């Protein structure tokens, strides 16, 4: 959706809104993002560092 | 680890060392 991001992507155990696209931390960073296609929520890690 | 290249880093003493000195002192005060 325009947000060009580098991590490691996972399932998550989350439930969006059916209206929200990106999940957001305390720290304000991106970290949960819901694919186009398929309606479904994933999880993004950093890779290690 | 952390967000964007922060880092913890551990202390040298485990809290569990820590209290052993703690134990060995006051032994040594109680008996001593």
């Amino acid at each position: 959706n325009g947000l060009t991001g580098t991590g490691v992507l996972t399932e998550s155990n989350k439930k969006f809104l059916p209206f929200q696209q990106f999940g957001r931390d305390i720290a304000d960073t991106t970290d949960a993002v819901r694919d186009p296609q398929t309606l479904e929520i994933l999880d993004i890690t950093p890779c290690s560092f | 680890q952390k967000f964007n290249g922060l880092n913890v880093l551990p202390p040298l003493l485990t809290d569990e060392m820590i209290a052993q000195y703690t134990s060995a002192l006051l032994a040594g005060t109680i008996t001593s």
